[PDB]
């Protein structure tokens, strides 16, 4: 609804300053964060966030550790809200790919310059990510240069390939329309004598329909184009729709002549599953 | 002793310098050239009447006080040399709850160049507000605004200006669109005179014309209401000796139309007036009712 | 507080934690003459603990509460537990409604990260999910 | 403050002209500078568009192609070279400055150049 | 490329009146069409600029009235030498004028 | 020349000068008078029982020590000075969460006078918390106050006034609510007394009248409609029972 | 008072006071009423809420802060603040349930023998609220009780 | 019809009444009530049935 995702992570930053070189003491030292606004450290930024934090529970989560080359490492804890735009066309059977965009602001191209620290292995902790609705299948880094009307800016983008489970959406949104759809079809083993019953029955199964569709909508953001689960959500609408619509259409011609009643009440017991099923086949092929 | 002409340079240029006056104080009158490049536009609100934005925002002017001669030609500084310097005090004057970014530093640029003239840019996210109209509900187009000017300084001290050519300024990025719900079709600039309590100032329009997209809509109301009352309409077809079940048809359409209708009503805010969907939601309404007491009268 | 060295102690699965500033920084030092620093602090944490929501429910967790320290790691700063670590007050005013406290347990570790070995400390609540309000909500 | 242009003359028809102007009272690397033509008792057509400081210029459609416009910072002026000239270029070429919310509020003298 | 159709082409008029010279664009420019006055063998002269704003050196009986798309200006207690040409050009996007209006006594 | 002597002014306004002290700290009391340009009243809860308005809100008063003679003009500095000046410390009594706004900087605003006189103004938006009585719900009328008061310096060390005292709050006019109207606005001085002083106060109020059509619409037509269909059970014949009470029941449902 | 979180929020003026023999002089007036940025500058008691949950300490516009200083070196120093408490609630008889929320508050990292409070007026007079401070939609408060002890930490 | 709907009735009260009292683990007097009620309804359908 947001389109957005969280992450903490462990941000490590790492360059060689030759101001911060010494070599009297053989040990690495590591320095109370404090420091960090006493050196240089780069304006790294993150250009798809909307709201970050860097954490300070005891004192601010960050490190600072100088190396005897002049190599400076630098970490953060960070939690980054991250914007990633979704295509949803495909709900709940879809997989979603949103990066997080990191960069310089200040310093172009030509004045810093950006790698992955191992360059494979430089984005640990992806594959330990337990999300309940996701599932994390595949993670990209990528370098490169970004132009902007102030100079080029070397730029980074981690990319989580995620993919929706079903095992929520079948038992909590798809069953519940496949019984309506079932106990609609119900009404034909009923005699063409009780108007009363059929009538409610189909009129009460639309009412189902109706009354899920609104605990779904109270769920989603609202966006233009068709999902797959409103596709089946119309689907077994008009399947719904259609049985009541058959149901009138015999009701309408039964007292002129009693043959075409139970031609239809067959025809529809019988053609009613086989069209739906046909219908289910190619949703299922045509979006898994 | 590469780096020592640097903080010479950096240090003599700060050396007598208040960064509480703005260059030509009582000299000239300070010429803000602005630029914005749109990165994102964000979610735009309706029930809060508002609109959300990430701009890199972009402002030059000239400090003769800043010029300087060393083996550089421009200085790409740290965003702490700008606070350390005058800076113009631009706000918007529609925005709810803007932030600046810092992570993981302050998201802000300044370049000074060797003959005074500085660039100094920002990142930053601003939450606007946006005063709709929605009698077209949802088939209605707005032009959410963006205004900024300084704050404190009128026209007789800081004049704001665009960089490039007015209809180039305001740049929106392509994959820059966290639009869900409306359809960013172009953008407008301007440039006018507010008056205010304390004098006249420069204020510096942008527009963003939005075209709301219907798709969703009519999916989830306007299609379940022509249902009902194509519903509601299949029981005239029925035979009257059969009471009960035109009976249950009839009420229980309506009670579909009372479900359908309160649920509708978490869409848009609560306006006053009555929007498009809301006449099609009354006139099937009464198509269902007028069902309903037509069975009665048979 | 800010004048002498204090350990960056800080806490690996919160997602959201905030020290007490009203009135004044909820904070206290005690220096000895021995030099032994006492530094104490009041907190609360949002800390985070994955829930295998299965025999849910029916089902017991024990989720921690883990710290170490950022920069320094084994080499440089050792924790370890007192025999009167972790102490509850009187853990009926809590605000576990789903849920009810049954114990405690602690444990030191050592984790391997990119800048080094940490000695990383954690606190395991073990919790019961009391079903009175799923029982007369679904049941 | 003030722009100077060259002085009005003669070219034949196929060659290049380049014509000058120079500025005094101000800093070119300041504002934009547009070269605008106008025909006899017709309207003002603009030529090209160029930024001294960064050194981007733009054309009018019309134009582009068929006029270049380039700078010197160092002595404070702006140049306009024509190539390909045809006789329907015969005109008064003005050299502006941008400045006061886009208005184009300096103009030059405006120099004659005629096609033979 | 906004077209700007300036109207009418020429006016007679006689001393001491007030005039009227209308201005329209083809796209939208937002307070960005500036007035200038050209005399006969003379560089043009920035009268109006924003869309309504009197240059430092003008009179005051010159006076600007802007929109979306339509400009005028309006001249009152005319003077022996307001003759000359008067053009309106946009500057939202890369400039261009109208064909002009002769004004003649 | 024309810069310098301004920096050696502020310069020489700006030292030897003690922000603890408001002015004539051992004198008669300092006079501060308000303005607020209310830019939107944002959002009227009722379930938070508050109201969000974003504001211009300006402060008036003279320092004797910030009064230059060498430059004829008037100063706008940049806000960080703020922080070297001595400004009331007026807060707002009913308020729940505010801010000054901080983009692109702080949006805030001084400004000097040569006699003394110093200008003060803020950007502020503030969830100033009202109790509404809601007993005649949705057709009811709200009457609303934001309270001005100064914490620290009592009413005979401070003195707060309206500046114009009826045209000191202006935008009233041009702002929309969704669901209310404005009707009518007032300026209140007062003196309010507390354990520790007497303090000087000045207070906002605003009356809201809500609107009826979206409540109309939303929520009176419908109940109206199923009250009518509850009307059809009478036509239906007594002897079909079914039908009669599948429509009661429903329209009791619904 | 939020029934979901167990809590209530309580806006409040928190008035102390104390004597510094540090902080006497003599001048013309006999009490200097101070800013908000001379209480950083001097000591202030260390009060926190003992069941506070996530409270607010206003600073608009200025810091709601006051501090006055008497010649015979006393102190007062008032602040400001929203206190956000955590009051359990034992829901049987909801809704005809009577609650008592507290409010506890002492010294942090001054003992017993260091810092003492006290109230500076009589007990059941010292605990004041206002007449039109209610913003309760759901309970209606009945009256006040404060007490005054020891906690072994 | 009478007793079904009656029932509904009684559990879209008890849910939008449910959603009122925070998450608490034990029965307060409001439960009670809505639990007693229910039986009552439910008796009258009982009885309707052996009816
Ligand atoms: C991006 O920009 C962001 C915004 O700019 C930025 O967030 C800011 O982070 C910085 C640094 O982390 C914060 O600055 C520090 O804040 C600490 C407290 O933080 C909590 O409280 C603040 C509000 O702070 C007020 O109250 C505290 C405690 O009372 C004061 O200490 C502050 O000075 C300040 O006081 C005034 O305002 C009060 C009202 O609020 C008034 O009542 C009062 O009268 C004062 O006028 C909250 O905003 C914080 O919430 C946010 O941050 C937390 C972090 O955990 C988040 O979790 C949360 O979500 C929020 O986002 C938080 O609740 C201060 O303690 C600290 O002050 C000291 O440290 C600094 C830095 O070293 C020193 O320069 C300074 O001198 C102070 O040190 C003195 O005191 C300490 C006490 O521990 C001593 O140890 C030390 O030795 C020293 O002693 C000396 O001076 C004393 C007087 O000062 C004297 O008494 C002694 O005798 C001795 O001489 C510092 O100010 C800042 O608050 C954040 N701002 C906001 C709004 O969030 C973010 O970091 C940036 N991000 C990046 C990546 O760049
Ligand atoms: C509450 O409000 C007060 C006053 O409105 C805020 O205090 C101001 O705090 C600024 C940041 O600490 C401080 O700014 C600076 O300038 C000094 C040098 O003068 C530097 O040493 C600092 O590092 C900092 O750069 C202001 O001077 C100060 N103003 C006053 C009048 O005290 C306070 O931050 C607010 N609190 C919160 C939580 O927002
Ligand atoms: C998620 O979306 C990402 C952006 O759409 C996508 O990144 C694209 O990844 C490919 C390789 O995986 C990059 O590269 C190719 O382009 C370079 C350019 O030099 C060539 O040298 C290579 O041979 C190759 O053709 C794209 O540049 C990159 N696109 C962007 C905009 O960065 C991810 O692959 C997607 N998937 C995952 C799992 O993250
Ligand atoms: C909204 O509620 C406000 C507070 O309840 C209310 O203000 C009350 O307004 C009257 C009229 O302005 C004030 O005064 C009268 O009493 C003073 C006492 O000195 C006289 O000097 C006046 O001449 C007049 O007789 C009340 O003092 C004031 N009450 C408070 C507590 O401030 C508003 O009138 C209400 N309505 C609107 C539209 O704002
Ligand atoms: C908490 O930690 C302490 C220290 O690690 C544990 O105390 C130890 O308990 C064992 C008996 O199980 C003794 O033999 C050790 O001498 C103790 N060590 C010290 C120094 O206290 C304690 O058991 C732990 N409690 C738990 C696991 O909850
Ligand atoms: C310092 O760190 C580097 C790399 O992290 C490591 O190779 C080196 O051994 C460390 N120094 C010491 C003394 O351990
Ligand atoms: C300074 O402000 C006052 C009132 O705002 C005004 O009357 C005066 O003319 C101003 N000074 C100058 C030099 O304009």
């Amino acid at each position: 609804v947001n389109m957005d995702y969280t992450l903490t992570m462990y941000f490590q930053q790492a360059w060689r300053d030759k101001r911060l070189s010494y070599n009297v003491i053989p040990l690495n030292l590591t320095l109370d964060n404090r420091v960090a606004d006493q050196l240089w450290v780069p304006d790294t930024y993150f250009l798809n966030d909307k709201k970050s934090f860097v954490h300070g529970v005891t004192v601010k989560n960050r490190m600072i550790r100088l190396h005897p080359d002049g190599t400076v490492l630098y970490g953060l804890r960070i939690t980054t809200t991250a914007a990633c735009m979704m295509d949803l066309r495909r709900y709940p059977l879809d997989e979603q790919n949103c990066t997080l965009e990191i960069e310089s602001y200040g310093y172009t191209t030509d004045d810093i310059e950006f790698y992955w620290r191992g360059d494979d292995n430089a984005v640990t902790g992806v594959t330990k990510i337990e999300l309940p609705q996701f599932s994390i299948v595949d993670y990209k880094l990528i370098t490169k240069k970004v132009v902007f009307s102030t100079g080029s800016y070397p730029r980074l983008s981690l990319s989580f390939k995620l993919k929706r489970n079903i095992g929520y959406f079948i038992l909590q949104t798809y069953m519940p329309s496949i019984l309506i759809t079932i106990l609609s079809w119900v009404s034909f083993w009923i005699n063409y004598d009780a108007s009363a019953a059929r009538v409610a029955l189909g009129i009460t199964t639309v009412l189902t329909m109706t009354t899920i569709n609104t605990h779904l909508r109270e769920t989603l953001p609202k966006i233009p184009y068709v999902k797959a689960i409103d596709m089946y959500l119309m689907g077994c609408f008009v399947f719904v729709f259609m049985a009541l619509l058959e149901y009138a259409l015999v009701n309408y011609i039964f007292f002129s002549q009693p043959a075409r009643a139970a031609a239809i009440d067959r025809w529809s017991r019988i053609f009613f599953p086989v069209v739906f099923s046909f219908f289910n086949i190619v949703y299922w092929l045509y979006y898994v | 002793d590469n780096t020592t002409v640097f903080t010479r340079i950096l240090d003599r240029l700060l050396d007598g310098y208040d960064n509480r006056l703005r260059p030509g104080l009582g000299e000239r009158v300070t010429e803000v050239k602005t630029d914005i490049f749109v990165t994102s536009f964000g979610p735009v609100s309706d029930h809060d009447m508002e609109y959300t934005i990430d701009v890199f925002f972009r402002q030059s002017w000239k400090d003769e006080r800043l010029k300087f001669k060393g083996p550089m030609t421009v200085l790409r500084l740290n965003n702490l040399m700008a606070s350390k310097i005058w800076t113009p005090d631009t706000f918007f004057h529609n925005g709810k709850k803007s932030v600046a970014h810092n992570m993981t530093m302050p998201n802000k640029l300044l370049r000074i160049t060797e003959d005074g003239t500085l660039l100094y840019t920002m990142r930053l996210t601003v939450r606007a507000e946006c005063p709709m109209h929605l009698e077209d509900f949802p088939m209605d187009a707005h032009a959410c605004p963006l205004k900024f000017g300084s704050y404190a300084y009128t026209r007789a001290e800081v004049v704001y200006e665009w960089t490039r050519e007015p209809a180039r300024s305001v740049v929106v990025a392509e994959d820059g669109s966290r639009l869900n719900q409306y359809d960013l079709l172009g953008q407008t600039v301007d440039s006018g005179i507010v008056q205010s309590s304390t004098g006249e100032y420069v204020v510096m329009t942008t527009h963003f014309h939005l075209k709301r997209k219907i798709g969703y809509f009519v999916i989830q109301t306007y299609l379940p209401c022509i249902m009902t009352v194509i519903l509601s309409q299949v029981s005239f077809w029925l035979n009257r000796e059969s009471v009960p079940a035109r009976t249950v048809f009839g009420v229980t359409t309506v009670l579909t139309m009372t479900t359908l209708s309160i649920s509708a009503r978490n869409s848009l805010p609560k306006v006053a007036y009555a929007t498009a969907m809301d006449w099609f939601i009354a006139v099937c309404y009464a198509f269902v009712f007028s069902a309903l007491i037509e069975f009665a009268t048979v | 507080v800010g004048k002498i060295w204090i350990p960056d102690t800080f806490f690996r699965n919160s997602k959201k934690a905030d020290a007490h500033w009203i009135t004044t920084p909820n904070r206290m030092l005690r220096i000895w003459n021995d030099g032994r620093v006492l530094y104490t602090l009041r907190l609360t944490i949002d800390a985070e603990c994955q829930l295998q929501l299965h025999n849910f429910p029916m089902d017991e967790h024990s989720c921690p509460l883990e710290f170490s320290s950022y920069g320094y790691p084994r080499e440089e700063i050792v924790y370890q537990w007192k025999r009167s670590s972790v102490e509850v007050g009187d853990t009926r005013s809590w605000r576990l409604y789903q849920f009810s406290f049954v114990g405690l347990r602690n444990t030191t570790e050592v984790v391997k990260t990119t800048s080094g070995d940490y000695v990383v400390m954690s606190v395991y609540f073990d919790l019961s999910r009391r079903m009175g309000y799923f029982t007369i909500q679904t049941y | 403050v003030q722009l100077q242009q060259s002085g009005a003359e003669l070219v034949k028809p196929g060659a290049s002209v380049k014509l000058s102007c120079t500025a005094s009272g101000f800093n070119i690397k300041d504002t934009y500078m547009y070269w605008v033509k106008q025909r006899p008792e017709q309207g003002l057509e603009w030529i090209g568009r160029i930024d001294p400081a960064n050194g981007d210029t733009k054309y009018d459609p019309k134009f582009q192609g068929k006029a270049t416009i380039t700078t010197d910072t160092f002595s404070n002026t702006a140049y306009l070279q024509l190539s390909s000239l045809t006789s329907e270029d015969t005109a008064v070429y003005y050299c502006a400055r941008k400045g006061l919310r886009w208005a184009m509020d300096y103009w030059g003298q405006g120099t004659s150049v005629t096609v033979s | 490329n906004i077209v700007m159709t300036q109207s009418p082409k020429s006016m007679s008029m006689s001393v001491g009146e007030r005039v009227t010279l209308s201005c329209k664009a083809s796209e939208y420019v937002g307070t960005y069409v500036s007035w200038y006055q050209q005399k006969p063998e003379q560089s043009p002269k920035l009268l109006i600029y924003g869309a309504s704003n009197r240059y430092t050196g003008v009179p005051d009986r010159f006076t600007g009235s802007g929109s979306a798309t339509d400009f005028t200006l309006t001249i009152g207690s005319v003077q022996a030498e307001d003759l000359a040409d008067y053009h309106c050009g946009q500057s939202y996007s890369y400039p261009t004028f109208g064909a002009g209006t002769k004004l003649e006594l | 020349s024309n810069m310098s002597l301004v920096k050696e002014t502020v310069d020489r306004l700006l030292k030897g000068y003690d922000i603890r002290l408001r002015p004539d700290f051992g004198g008669p009391p300092v006079a501060v008078g308000m303005n607020i340009d209310i830019a939107s009243i944002d959002m009227v809860s009722e379930v938070n029982m508050d109201y969000t308005l974003t504001m211009y809100f300006q402060q008036a008063w003279r320092d004797k020590r910030l009064s230059y003679n060498v430059i004829p003009l008037n100063l706008t500095l940049d806000n960080r000075v703020a922080d070297q000046l001595w400004v009331p410390d007026t807060y707002f009594l009913n308020d729940k969460k505010s801010f000054v706004h901080g983009v692109t900087v702080k949006n805030r605003m001084i400004r000097l006078h040569p006699d003394g006189t110093v200008l003060y103004g803020l950007r502020i938006t503030t969830t100033a918390a009202c109790m509404m009585d809601l007993r005649r719900y949705p057709l009811d009328e709200q009457n609303c106050t934001l309270e001005i008061e100064s914490y620290g310096y009592t009413t005979d060390d401070i003195e707060f006034y309206w500046r114009g005292d009826d045209n000191a709050v202006t935008g009233v006019t041009k702002i929309e609510l969704p669901q209310f109207s404005i009707v009518d606005y007032k300026l209140i001085t007062k003196k309010v007394v507390f354990s520790t002083g007497s303090y000087p106060r000045l207070s906002l109020s605003f009356k809201l009248k809500r609107n009826i059509g979206y409540f109309i619409l939303q929520t009176y037509m419908p109940s109206i409609l199923i009250t009518i269909l509850s009307w059809v059970s009478f036509w239906i014949n007594y002897d079909a029972s079914a039908a009669r009470v599948a429509l009661g029941i429903t329209t009791v449902l619904t």
